């Protein structure tokens, strides 16, 4: 999706956010390599101290079109990650 | 026909003894050998709020804490950062000795200097130093308020003061301190007491108040932030004379640790813990006698002990406190490897039943993982409780995170122990107040207004207990659930 | 006491209690029933957190 | 008021028997049927190094 | 040698200079014991840890 | 983060220390210019900050 949208969008100088599926540095590089101008991060940044909410099974934080937010999504949990002042 | 409700209390008389067990009936060994999870404390009568509960606790014959919390001397739990905050929050930290003697004394030193009334021998600078030099000292010491003396010595003639805002946005790092330092410094004359010098400091709304003698020489200094640290931590464990946080440290009992102690003493140590798996030895007894007459103002906690005979020996040597526990600790195998140890609940009761008669407070060390263990440890006679694995993994414990976990270790690495890992727990600035508040509520449920009242009500048979069958321990916790997800 | 004289036709169950002394207190207050249990419940940790409770059968 | 530390050892006398159990008290069958993991040995007094222990 | 050295240290913790002295001190009631509740056996070993990794 | 704080939070001279402490908790900062009418575009009479109310007991 990134390649074929950006191959067309970049011709018009329209930057594109590569959104979804990013979990580590390698995905960011590849997203940009295919044409993306920036990358959006959801699960990666959930569980950091700056992310909203509180901690609580088996350090986790609840995550997420989910029925709760409103079904095209689910409710889950992600691990604690510290502050983005170090992670970014 | 039934009985009149009016006679309900009158009818309680017709029963032989109070419902439940006294502590004596709970701990006889012939009927035996039990731990914290094998019994509960029965509730009493509530007629006061939980905020009214006092948790003042004796650490030694002379030292009292506002909270019975003591961080264990292990290189994964207690270094300077841990010791400072345990003290601020009403307890104390015992710095580990898995490090050279100079390194341990420095750690003690950083605890004793974290908060001051009169800063003795404050870090100064000479007029020849540069901005580049003053920035280096901020990175080394953590503060940037430096009185400027003519010779660069703490006792030189006061020429000015330089602080964070005097070097913040200075573009030329080669400037001399003399060019940008504040020369007309507000000071207090030596001899001024603390309450009087605090008032001068407040009125100027300035950060520092150097103290000078008649010659104009520096002698000490005050910091506006030490007044803040006091307001933020009204329960901090600190000396009434110097206003510095109390600090503890562990040592061995061999010859080399006599010089080690002296260097710790020099650094301001208030209490030393004699770190031994089996403390009732000739080597440790000699150490206790030697510390009482060589550093008489130093409080000595001996241990570990688990029997009445051990306690008598180390008390007779002059111990000011006893550390109880042998093998009950998380990641401890002395009982499997040495076949020698004791169930922790039984050790606490039988040592403290003897030790308390001599006014020797006892630390309940090992096997503590939650508020209930703390309550039970104290119920059986302990004056404070030591925590290791509980506080490992917190932000203040020393180490780096990484299957968030921190490596936890007296093993071959540091065999009577193992190496392990504990989970992240956040900062003790939230976790200690939680245990404190939790102990208050539990004292309310029991019907005692203070730990001192807690100890009296147990020994008198007022407080009651119940034996724990393996099946009731499952009820007391979570059971019959598909999943379950304390604080925060 | 306040419920017995303000809404006398209302039945009052007090609790929770786990000891004979607790029961005597709340009966003497005028309780019409007693709720027994402290920490024995599914998903209940008062015994771990407060060290205070009792095996339910006893 | 507390007791004098000087009397700590003298005070051990006032107790009926030594802290813990003798081996007899540990092994009576009527009070029973135990293995190695069901008991510990309590520590005593150390006044010698471990290299001095003979295991003949 | 590890078991040998280990038994030496355990005899020290107990306060006996030899196995022969060990046998005499038990039969005389000097050495003391404690019954083991299933809960104390968990304390004596490793407990309340995510993982744990003796000799070498 | 600002360069020029447009419409900075101000306070009137009638406000008390108790009021300035409440505002610090609500807005997160204590640096308040004091204007005669309490409005951001009023006449400047002074400024009050953290160190001006830190150790005030009244
Ligand atoms: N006791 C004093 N007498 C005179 N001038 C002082 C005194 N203490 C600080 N100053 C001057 O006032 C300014 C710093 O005041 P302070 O030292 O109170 O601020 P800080 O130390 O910079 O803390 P912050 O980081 O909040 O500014 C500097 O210009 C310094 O020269
Ligand atoms: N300079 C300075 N003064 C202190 C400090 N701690 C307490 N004081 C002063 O001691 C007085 C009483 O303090 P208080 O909170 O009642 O008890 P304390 O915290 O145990 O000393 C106050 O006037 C404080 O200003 C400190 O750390 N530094
Ligand atoms: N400036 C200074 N502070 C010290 C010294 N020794 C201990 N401290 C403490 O370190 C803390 C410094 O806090 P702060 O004054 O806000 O830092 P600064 O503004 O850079 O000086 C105070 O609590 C002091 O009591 C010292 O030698 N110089
Ligand atoms: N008051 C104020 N001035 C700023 C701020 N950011 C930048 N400046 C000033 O704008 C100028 C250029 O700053 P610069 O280092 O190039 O970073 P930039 O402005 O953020 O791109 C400098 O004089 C800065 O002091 C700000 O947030 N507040
Ligand atoms: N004092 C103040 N600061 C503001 C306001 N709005 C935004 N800020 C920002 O909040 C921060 C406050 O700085 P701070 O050093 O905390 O000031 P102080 O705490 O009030 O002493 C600065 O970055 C300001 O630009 C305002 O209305 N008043
Ligand atoms: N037997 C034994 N006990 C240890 C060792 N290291 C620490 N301990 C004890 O275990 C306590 C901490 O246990 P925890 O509180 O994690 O259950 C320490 O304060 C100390 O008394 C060791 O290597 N062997
Ligand atoms: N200690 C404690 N007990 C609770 C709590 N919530 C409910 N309970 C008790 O547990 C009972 C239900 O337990 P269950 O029948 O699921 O085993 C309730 O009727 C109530 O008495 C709680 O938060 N803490």
């Amino acid at each position: 999706a990134v390649y074929n949208v950006t191959q067309f969008a970049n011709q018009f100088g329209v930057p594109c956010i590569a959104d979804g599926g990013v979990q580590n540095i390698g995905h960011i590089t590849k997203a940009i390599a295919l044409g993306a101008s920036t990358v959006m991060m959801g699960g990666m940044l959930a569980g950091t101290t700056e992310s909203p909410g509180e901690y609580f099974r088996d350090r986790l934080k609840t995550y997420r079109g989910s029925i709760d937010a409103m079904a095209q999504g689910v409710t889950g949990s992600v691990i604690d990650k510290g502050s983005i002042k170090k992670y970014i | 026909t039934y009985r009149d409700a009016a006679t309900a209390l009158e009818h309680l008389a017709t029963y032989a003894e109070k419902d439940g067990l006294s502590v004596e009936q709970l701990m006889d060994s012939k009927t035996g050998g039990l731990t914290y999870n094998d019994f509960l404390v029965l509730p009493g009568k509530i007629d006061f709020p939980s905020s009214e509960v006092v948790l003042s606790s004796r650490l030694t014959k002379k030292i009292t804490l506002n909270a019975p919390f003591v961080s264990s001397p292990m290189d994964t739990v207690t270094e300077a950062d841990m010791a400072i905050h345990m003290a601020l929050l009403g307890g104390i930290g015992i710095i580990h000795h898995n490090c050279t003697a100079e390194e341990q004394a420095e750690m003690v030193r950083r605890v004793k200097k974290y908060e001051n009334g009169f800063i003795n021998a404050p870090v100064v600078v000479g007029p020849d130093a540069t901005v580049a030099d003053v920035r280096r000292m901020k990175n080394e010491f953590g503060f940037a308020g430096f009185p400027v003396t003519d010779d660069g010595k703490p006792t030189g003639k006061l020429q000015g003061i330089i602080t964070s805002r005097d070097i913040q946005f200075v573009e030329d790092e080669t400037l001399l301190v003399s060019e940008i330092m504040t020369k007309d410094v507000i000071t207090g004359k030596q001899g001024i007491n603390l309450e009087e010098a605090n008032q001068i400091l407040k009125n100027t709304k300035k950060g520092k108040l150097p103290i000078v003698d008649e010659a104009g020489c520096l002698v000490s200094m005050l910091s506006r932030t030490d007044l803040m640290k006091n307001q933020s931590y009204p329960l901090a464990s600190k000396s009434a004379d110097t206003k510095q946080l109390l600090c503890g440290a562990a040592i061995g009992t061999i010859d080399a640790d006599r010089q080690r102690l002296a260097m710790l003493v020099e650094a301001g140590l208030d209490v030393v813990v004699l770190d031994s798996s089996q403390g009732n030895s000739v080597f440790q007894i000699n150490m206790i006698k030697w510390i009482k007459e060589t550093f008489p103002d130093l409080q000595v906690i001996a241990g570990n002990v688990v029997t009445r005979e051990q306690a008598a020996s180390l008390i007779h040597a002059g111990a000011d406190g006893l550390r109880i526990g042998m093998g009950s600790g998380s990641i401890c195998i002395t009982q499997e490897v040495m076949a020698c140890g004791r169930p922790q609940g039984t050790a606490v009761y039988n040592v403290t039943q003897f030790a308390n008669q001599f006014g020797v407070p006892c630390i309940a060390d090992g096997g503590v993982q939650n508020i209930g263990h703390i309550t039970k440890a104290i119920a059986l006679g302990a004056s404070t409780v030591m925590m290791g694995g509980m506080l490992a993994g917190t932000t203040e414990s020393p180490g780096e995170y990484f299957r968030r976990l921190k490596t936890y270790r007296g093993s071959i690495d540091a065999a009577q122990g193992v190496t392990g890992s504990v989970i992240d727990k956040g900062s003790i600035k939230k976790y200690i107040p939680y245990l404190y508040n939790g102990l208050q509520h539990s004292c309310q449920d029991i019907g005692v207004r203070s730990l001192v009242e807690f100890r009296e009500k147990v020994d008198s048979g007022s407080v009651r207990f119940e034996f724990r069958t393996p099946s009731a321990q499952l009820e007391g916790g979570v059971h019959n659930l598909h999943s379950y997800e304390l604080f925060d």
